[PDB]
């Protein structure tokens, strides 16, 4: 009767988006504005904006009505 | 997200012919209502299209000079509201002058661009009494606009997908030495794409990618390897061909767009004002 | 309209709710921005642990929103002294809350009003996040957010320090508070003002140093506090196992980046350890 984690499987109809923690190690973060110390203090990192932008760029790219 | 959005589910249509059927149904239904209540006074669907294009340009002009500066997302949301509303409604029943302002008002609310109503109507080039009347009309039509959008208010625009594609190009496509020089021209194409029915026919990501590839082709840069290699389309050939055909169709939509003509617009505006004066 | 009024459910700070046929109806600036926020967000979301919007109607500038009728809320469960909350029940509530939050955060939306009364429970024991009148999209650098969000007893320390930009931590912290309220049956940090809220947080958990919160002093409303040593979590929650204490510590990390996300919380051993979460049909019901 135990619980096992299963990741959300939502079809994006587009190219795979690199994982959030991967972005910095993959060079993406070199192309977004660095988060200010206040932003980091609140928990806002440039990785979030980069990930959202990539997800929106790839969302539904392969989908046809 | 777009991939499970109301926009994808309900406001992305299969072809231009479907949009034509919707608009013709709206025009015919208004004609039937007018006949049942009560001649060349009625506008033809193509005249309705010319008027809708004219007033969409008017909405763009209104948003461009709006103070405080309207974010591009709000402008795109308002234009999408306008297109969707006049998919299923006639300009002869609801005047596009008021409807476009209601679109801008509702879009400002939806996209969390907090603007007071008096400073919203202060942007209108009208007298204070005229601004008050326009505000009253906008408030009357806000709920009508929301109902005619079927309570689907989130609009996915191509601007963030465009930014994400630029990030991806800078990261994974070094052959394009500086993707930023593609921006301006691509943005130009985006504007042209926004003038057509493409926003009702293609995904925001497809529109952004079409703009970027069109800008690249304009500069003599070929980025087919970006699609085939980086976007993993060498592993799925039918997907690559389908995306290429979607982009070609969008480019064709831009190519065959015809801006409204001033004399025809004046004649149609006279006809529209005659329609609204009566009934 | 097409719904007949059957009972008066209650009121909030923005609208009045009534039970109708079952559904629940929530009733110069135009249509209220809170109602529009709820409409625009709930129309784009479909998850079993997120309240489902069924309709909307109104006239002129007035509007009513229709939702599924939710039998009760977590606040009622917590306050019912006749109700016993076993570890399994707590695990079930926490699991459903975190699954809804994982879905919500995946779609780049912060609830920003998480609290037991905003976690509704139906007759089948399915928890649903509700009251999206404060919810907002995040991940956009150009959008500026106010720090007033979240009720004070559940407000994260970064918000109390005036953070304009923030992420999922503001929800997760509230989740932690909710978890604490599930474990103690009373509000964890019942401050009466922002300063007293920060004081209660620091007296219970300790004053965070630079190591625990690298950019703390840069927040616009940051004020230096007396160094409190805090109270060890096993002292506060004497009946909590090691896995549950690990989850609590992760949820109450002062650094919002280090604070565990909903996905990270769901993967923790506490949820996969014995005993398993209570099936929704077996969750306790506050009979009068
Ligand atoms: C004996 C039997 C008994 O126990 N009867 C009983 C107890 C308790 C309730 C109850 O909680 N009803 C209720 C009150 C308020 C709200 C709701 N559900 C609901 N559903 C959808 C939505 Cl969107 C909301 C909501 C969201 N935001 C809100 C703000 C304010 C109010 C609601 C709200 N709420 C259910 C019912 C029956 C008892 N006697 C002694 C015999």
């Amino acid at each position: 009767a135990l619980y096992e984690y299963q990741p959300l499987q939502i079809e994006t109809y587009g190219p795979h988006v690199p994982e959030l923690e991967m972005l910095g190690r993959l060079g993406y973060l070199n192309h977004v504005r660095a988060a200010s110390p206040q932003d980091l203090a609140g928990g806002y990192t440039s990785s979030l904006a980069c990930h959202r932008a990539l997800q929106d760029a790839f969302s539904g790219l392969f989908w046809q009505p | 997200m777009y991939h499970n959005s109301s926009q994808k589910r309900h406001w992305t249509f299969s072809s231009e012919e479907q949009l034509a059927r919707l608009r013709a149904d709206a025009n015919r239904k208004f004609r039937c209502k007018a006949v049942a209540n009560g001649d060349p006074v009625f506008l033809e669907p193509h005249e309705e299209m010319t008027l809708c294009k004219y007033y969409e340009k008017r909405l763009l002009e209104f948003c461009s000079v709006f103070k405080p500066a309207m974010p591009r997302s709000v402008v795109g949301t308002a234009c999408m509201y306008f297109k969707r509303f006049y998919l299923n409604n006639s300009v002869m029943e609801y005047h596009p002058r008021i409807i476009m302002l209601t679109c801008a008002f509702l879009a400002c609310k939806v996209d969390e661009f907090n603007v007071s109503s008096p400073q919203f109507v202060g942007n209108l080039r009208e007298s204070p009494l005229g601004q008050e009347k326009a505000l009253e009309q906008i408030l009357e039509y806000e709920l009508l606009l929301i109902q005619q959008l079927n309570f689907h208010l989130i609009v996915h625009n191509p601007y963030r997908p465009f930014e994400g594609f630029l990030i991806d190009l800078k990261t994974r496509y070094p052959i394009l030495e500086n993707p930023e020089i593609l921006r301006k021209t691509a943005d130009d194409f985006l504007n042209r794409i926004a003038l057509t029915d493409a926003y009702l026919l293609y995904t925001p990501s497809q529109i952004a990618l079409t703009a970027i590839l069109s800008s690249a082709s304009r500069a003599g840069i070929t980025m087919e390897s970006y699609l085939s290699e980086s976007l993993m389309l060498k592993e799925n050939r039918t997907c690559l061909s389908q995306l290429l055909d979607i982009m070609k169709s969008m480019r064709n939509l831009v190519k065959k767009y015809e801006p409204p003509r001033s004399e025809e617009v004046a004649v149609l505006k006279q006809k529209l004002e005659r329609c609204h004066s009566a009934e | 309209k097409r719904y007949e009024k059957l009972d008066f459910l209650g009121e909030g700070q923005f609208a009045t709710v009534y039970k109708a046929r079952i559904v629940a109806i929530k009733k110069k600036d135009g249509i209220n921005r809170t109602a529009l926020r709820e409409i625009k967000l709930l129309q784009e979301l479909s998850h079993p642990n997120i309240i489902g919007l069924l309709d909307a109607f109104g006239h002129k500038s007035n509007i009513s929103l229709v939702f599924d009728f939710m039998e009760t809320d977590l606040e009622v469960i917590i306050k019912d002294n006749s109700l016993v909350l076993t570890p399994s029940h707590i695990k079930a509530y926490m699991l459903m809350t975190l699954q809804g939050l994982e879905y919500l955060h995946q779609h780049w939306i912060l609830h920003r009003d998480l609290k037991p009364n905003n976690l509704l429970l139906d007759e089948n024991g399915v928890l649903k996040l509700a009251d999206f009148g404060l919810a907002k999209s995040f991940g956009s650098p150009n959008r500026a957010y106010t720090h007033q969000v979240v009720t004070r007893w559940y407000r994260a320390p970064e918000l109390l320090f005036g953070a304009r930009m923030y992420g999922v931590g503001v929800d997760m912290w509230a989740v932690g508070c909710i978890l604490a309220e599930l474990l103690l049956r009373v509000p964890f940090l019942p401050g009466d003002s922002d300063l007293d809220q920060l004081t209660r947080i620091f007296e219970t958990l300790g004053t965070p140093t630079e190591e625990q919160w690298p950019d703390m002093c840069s927040l616009p409303d940051y004020v230096t506090f007396k160094s409190f040593p805090g109270i060890p979590l096993h002292h506060i929650f004497s009946a909590a196992g090691d896995d549950l204490l690990d989850l609590i510590q992760g949820l109450f990390l002062f650094n919002p980046c280090a604070r565990i996300t909903a996905t990270q919380a769901l993967k923790m051993k506490y949820f996969s350890n014995r005993p398993g979460p209570t099936p929704g049909c077996q969750l306790p019901r506050p009979n009068c």
